[PDB]
RNA sequence: AUUAGCUAGUUGGUGAGGUAACGGCUCACCAAGGCGACGAUGCGUAGCCGACCUGAGAGGGUGAUCGGCCACACUGGGAC
RNA sequence: GGUACCUAACCAGAAAGCCACGGCUAACUACGUGCCAGCAGCCGCGGUAAUACGUAGGUGGCAAGCGUUGUCCGGAAUUAUUGGGCGUAAAGGGCUCGCAGGCGGUUUCUUAAGUCUGAUGUGAAAGCCCCCGGCUCAACCGGGGAGGGUCAUUGGAAACU
């Protein structure tokens, strides 16, 4: 609008969140607080691995991890591969991936982590899902 | 005036919209069309295309194209000055540039300026992304152009006095 | 302390030098006041280019260079023109 | 061989209760680096009055020097115009 | 690559022949004789860019910057970028006739050693200016690659001064785009890499 | 109230263009009288006339319609609003409609056009845009 | 501003001491001022800058390396 | 550091991959499969003919790299000064009296704070950018120049504020 209206209020600029909140904060022990690291990827510990359903028209039951990171925050992640490898108390590296279909989980588990061996018999999609080149 | 049909029209299409209508039984799918039509020597136009098929809508686009053409000034294969057209919620501005700058325009708009022959336009679709009104955003601005020798005749002034 | 001297520039293997009036307290790539022209060691021929006049104003104020810098001035006679001014 | 001239202004006086000193408001005003319109600020200092000839709302010049006390970095030049 | 399987995708004899279109104009593949469709501008301006970059095999890390190096050049930016990739030293070797393919000209720069005003140049991407001489030392003086391609006496372009046994190559003011590219449409690659 | 004198004279010229009136009235201050001679001397007005009255004065304009149906003045635009003083320098003298249009510039050495401010190389306030 | 009241060596003067140097910098005395809706005080936050990246420009983000300067040397305080 | 380098001798011999392939977006078929296994950035794909899952062939992408990931900018004119709004789409305070702040009729003299402009001083160097030269070109490096200041002093201009 008018100019003197703009000067003593300013343009109140638009603040946007991240694509995933639980990658943006790290932990340090003896400080006993909750640092702002903005690291991409973290290694986490699974606690409960049950499975459940997606929400709507797609109805085919998913894999539903629940992982606990090194920040201290327990965020349910997702297992992408064709069948899993994980059991309780494992090493789980997490990249930022949005799952529209499942309610609440916004974290893939990197199939191909330190503990996640690659999915069985996969040729296409080699870099994803952690499989080596089979034989050359 | 009205541009005559004694030209060489090139008439390549832009988009096709399938467009419905709901009767007692069910829907009725027809097709919509719009084709930018002109030469490469300063005459641009179009018409709507409505049919019950694909190719007859392409035919009937050419009719109102030959009913409605419009002419653009081609000073140095540019637009002679800067202008901003504002027809119906799609703003598309028009900026001239040097001759190496090519045709940087929107999707349907790029199939208009090459059908003028004018090859030096910077533009930016401010308004909506709808194909009829963006073409209406171009020719309405191109209608409001002016020529260098013409406005000096309008002012009763020298043409070179408009430059120096 | 005020030593007119070289200044290391250029790539890894082939160096480059700029002849620089500065304080020795600042580091090898440190700051300065005003420079004179160039030095090229990696040319097997010549091209050591000096302003040849501006440092003489600084030598009348007094700024002792190192000898590896100084003998370039002898090759262009800055010091001998300056020694004539000291004999003047 | 004249030495460099110091900072100097003129302005307008709010109060006089300070002992042999006052405040003086400078009203220079500038544009903003984003929009362009030119608004006015308030710039006030502490100025030495060796004669204590000060008034509320007095037009007067100030002249800086070495800092005479805490936040006092000016002396007067000429009492230009007085109040009513 | 195959260097001929990629030009039938473009559907043109890119070196200029009568072959690689006969018996099979459909581009590659089992979806070849299944009749093709009509593309978009993005469908065109890829192939219009790729009808020029597959002439010289330039990877697009090296194709982007030469477009930017035409940006600082004066003149029309379309025809400027025509000059730099026909002042390419790979193209200069091929336009002196001693290579049957421009891919054959790559070994004629890499290890088929060749002398540009001095020692040697192992650079297939050297930007060549007017005022340079090109020769080959006695170590690879007359091999059968050159010996057969001397005998393949092709037409010499009019921006070049070339002899067979003397083997020297110099220039004129510029290679002219009217002489250079009969097939490649310009002014589309610029509007590709402006976006 | 009236908030500025030059705004309500320029749009009054513009609001006569869509109806094609012959004559106008503008209450004619000093800088109002000098804008009108600029448009008169450079091809936008048939003739301008001064009226000496007792109230404040009136200036009147004969609009220039030289051709069939073609308004010479196709729009006006006041820039330096009271609260935004566009001071374009003499290095960056804004020419409008690049090749065609004029902008009136009030300089220290008179209220000038583009051209008379250009060669004399002195800038300042930019009071209007003229198509 | 979902921080509106904040400071008594604070703020003034005089003298004294002290500092390479001006000074509430220190102390006595005397005075009650000073800071504030142009946002004080407070709080969370963070080394700054030539520059880096991006944008067509206006701007926005970052302040790593190389170059400028300040601050710190297990944490804190003093001093030769 | 006998390192760069150059000289001669030797062999197709040492050496390519990941990603995409419904629409965005360049490129498609065959098997497997049957709301299950699985894809998914967006619209959304599979309850038996999946060009969207997985595999194979075949294309296409780019290349010693390619994808994914987290960041920041852009497209985003989607905080809009240049470069939006407010009848119903998000938005007029229920309306007033008004201090501060905001803006000013006409004519004329004057002043120069704003403004305009010169001169001088300065904003180091490296970097961006103008142009050359050097390294087998490039990248890189060098030479010269510009540019960058709501800068300060000084001298001019008087229409507008």
């Amino acid at each position: 609008p008018t100019i003197n209206q703009l000067i003593r209020k300013g343009r109140v600029s638009k603040v946007e969140n991240s694509k995933s909140p639980a990658l943006n904060k790290g932990y340090n022990s003896f400080k006993k607080e909750h640092t702002n690291v903005s690291s991409p990827q973290k290694r986490g510990v699974c606690t409960r691995v049950g499975t459940m359903t997606p929400k709507k028209p797609n109805s085919a039951l998913r894999k539903y991890a629940r992982v606990r990171l090194t920040n201290g925050i327990e965020v349910t992640a997702y297992i992408p591969g064709i069948g899993h490898n994980l059991q309780e108390h494992s090493v789980v590296l997490i990249r930022g991936g949005r799952v529209k279909d499942l309610p609440g989980v916004r974290y893939h588990i990197v199939r191909g982590a330190l503990d996640t061996a690659g999915v069985e018999n996969r040729a296409q999609g080699r870099s994803k899902y952690g499989t080596k080149k089979p034989k050359a | 005036r009205i541009d005559p049909s004694k030209l060489e029209l090139e008439e390549r299409l832009v988009t096709v919209n399938r467009v419905a209508k709901v009767v007692k039984g069910g829907r009725r799918f027809r097709f919509a069309a719009l084709v930018v039509v002109g030469d490469k020597n300063g005459h641009v136009g179009f018409g709507t295309g409505k049919a019950q098929e694909v190719p007859e809508a392409i035919r009937k686009a050419v009719e109102d194209a030959k009913k409605n053409l419009i002419e653009v000034p081609m000073v140095g294969t540019t637009i002679p000055h800067e202008i901003i057209g504002r027809f119906g919620a799609g703003n598309i501005l028009l900026k001239p540039a040097s001759e190496g700058t090519g045709v940087i325009a929107g999707g349907p708009v790029r199939a208009v300026l090459e059908l003028a022959g004018v090859a030096d336009i910077l533009s930016k679709s401010l308004g909506s992304n709808t194909p009829i009104n963006m073409i209406r955003a171009t020719l309405q601005g191109l209608s409001e152009l002016k020529r260098a020798e013409d406005v000096a005749k309008l002012r009763g002034k020298s043409v070179e006095e408009l430059l120096g | 302390a005020v030593k007119i001297r070289l200044k290391r520039m250029g790539a890894k293997k082939s160096p480059f030098y700029r002849i620089v009036v500065a304080d020795s307290r600042s580091p090898r790539d440190g700051r300065f006041i005003e420079t004179v022209g160039t030095y090229n060691p990696v040319a097997k021929p010549a091209e050591v280019k000096i302003d040849e006049e501006l440092a003489l104003k600084w030598l009348q104020t007094g700024a002792k260079p190192s000898d590896t810098v100084r003998n370039l001035f002898s090759s262009q006679g800055i010091m001998e023109k300056f020694h004539n001014a000291k004999q003047g | 061989s004249e030495r460099n001239q110091r900072k100097v202004y003129q302005g307008r006086v709010v109060s006089d209760k300070m002992d042999k000193t006052i405040t003086v408001v400078v009203e220079t005003y500038k544009k903003h680096t984003l929009y362009g319109k030119r608004v006015k600020y308030s710039k006030k200092f502490k100025a030495h009055d060796e004669n204590n000839q000060a008034k509320i709302g007095d037009i007067v010049k100030i002249m800086e020097t070495r800092p005479l006390s805490a936040t006092k970095r000016f002396r007067l030049v000429e009492v230009v115009e007085e109040a009513v | 690559g195959p260097s001929w399987k990629l030009s039938r995708r473009l559907g043109i004899s890119l070196s200029g022949t009568g072959k690689e279109l006969e018996k099979r104009p459909y581009a590659p593949g089992p979806h070849g004789p299944g009749q093709r469709k009509k593309l978009s501008e993005y469908g065109l301006q890829l192939q219009e860019k790729q009808k020029l970059r597959h002439m010289y095999g330039v990877n697009e890390r090296q194709f982007r910057t030469l477009f930017d190096k035409a940006g600082k050049l004066a003149g029309k930016h379309g025809e400027n970028f025509m000059i730099l990739l026909d002042s390419r030293l790979d193209n200069v070797v091929y336009k002196l006739g001693l290579a049957r393919t421009r891919r054959q000209a790559r070994q004629l720069v890499n290890h088929g050693h060749i002398l540009v005003d001095g020692s040697r140049v192992d650079i297939p991407s050297y930007l060549v200016k007017p005022g340079q001489t090109i020769g080959v030392r006695e170590k690879s003086r007359n091999l059968s690659i050159i010996k057969e391609s001397v005998e393949v006496n092709n037409f010499v372009p009019e921006y070049l001064t070339f002899d067979a046994e003397k083997l020297e190559g110099t220039f004129t003011r510029l290679p002219e785009r009217s002489e250079l590219a009969p097939e490649i449409n310009e002014a589309l690659i610029v509007e590709f890499y402006s976006r | 109230v009236m908030t500025d004198p030059i705004a309500d004279m320029l749009t009054r010229i513009r609001n006569a263009n869509m109806v094609r009136h012959e004559k106008l009235e503008i209450p004619a201050s000093k800088l109002k009288r000098e804008i009108a001679e600029i448009l008169k001397r450079e091809g936008f007005i048939r003739d301008v006339e001064f009226v000496e009255d007792s109230k404040q004065g009136i200036i009147r304009v004969f609009l220039k319609y030289g051709q069939n149906n073609e308004r010479v003045i196709t729009g006006l635009k006041r820039i330096s609003k009271p609260g935004l003083r566009v001071y374009a320098k003499s290095n960056e003298v804004p020419r409008v409609l690049n090749g065609l249009g004029i902008a009136i510039i009030s300089t220290s050495q008179g209220v000038l056009t583009d051209k008379e401010a250009r060669a004399k190389q002195a800038g300042g306030e930019v009071l209007a845009y003229v198509w």
